[PDB]
């Protein structure tokens, strides 16, 4: 269990983690961690149905990699247990 | 240039799908073609997108308005989305 990048709120960033740590203990493969992450960060998260548009992102893998200008302070990218996992709001 | 499956703008999907060889050309890492592919698509396209590219990484989130595809290039992916 280990972070490497995260710009976002820090009750929220361990929320997170929390959450991964628990997925990744449950979940196996990188479509059903990527599921469960995606569907159970929904829930502490308020979804605003406001004219803000904001998303999940999902990358539960070995090596792939990207750089955008995403949501500021909206973003959390760690490496843990052999998979690194990305997950943003939607820009 | 390659795909898996698509739900898109198939005109920009597949423009983009031979455009990206100015970018692959270009650029010499997984995440600078990434950069200067994503940017190249901004450019042309529109100013919303969302693409992430290389091998060895997973998804399953929701979708854009009109663009969800995972569309490769010789075992070099491209998932994108609007």
């Amino acid at each position: 269990y280990k972070i490497i990048t995260s710009y976002m709120p820090e009750s929220f960033e361990q929320d997170a983690v929390q959450i991964a740590l628990i997925a990744v203990d449950k979940y196996r493969q990188l479509k059903d961690i990527a599921f469960y992450i995606k569907h159970e960060y929904d829930k502490k998260y308020p979804g605003s149905g406001k004219a803000t548009e904001g998303v999940y992102h999902c990358i539960v893998g070995k090596s792939f990699a990207s750089a955008v200008s995403h949501e500021t302070r909206q973003f959390i990218h760690m490496k843990v247990d052999t998979y690194h996992v990305i997950l943003w709001k939607s820009k | 240039a390659v795909i898996k499956n698509a739900d898109m703008s198939e005109e920009m999907q597949a423009d983009a799908v031979d455009c990206a060889t100015q970018a692959l050309e270009k650029y010499n890492i997984e995440k600078d073609i990434a950069a200067y592919i994503k940017k190249e698509f901004d450019r042309k396209h529109n100013p919303t997108w969302h693409c992430i590219v290389g091998r060895n990484f997973g998804s399953y989130v929701t979708h854009e308005t009109k663009h969800f595809i995972y569309f490769y290039l010789g075992q070099v992916a491209i998932l994108l989305f609007k």
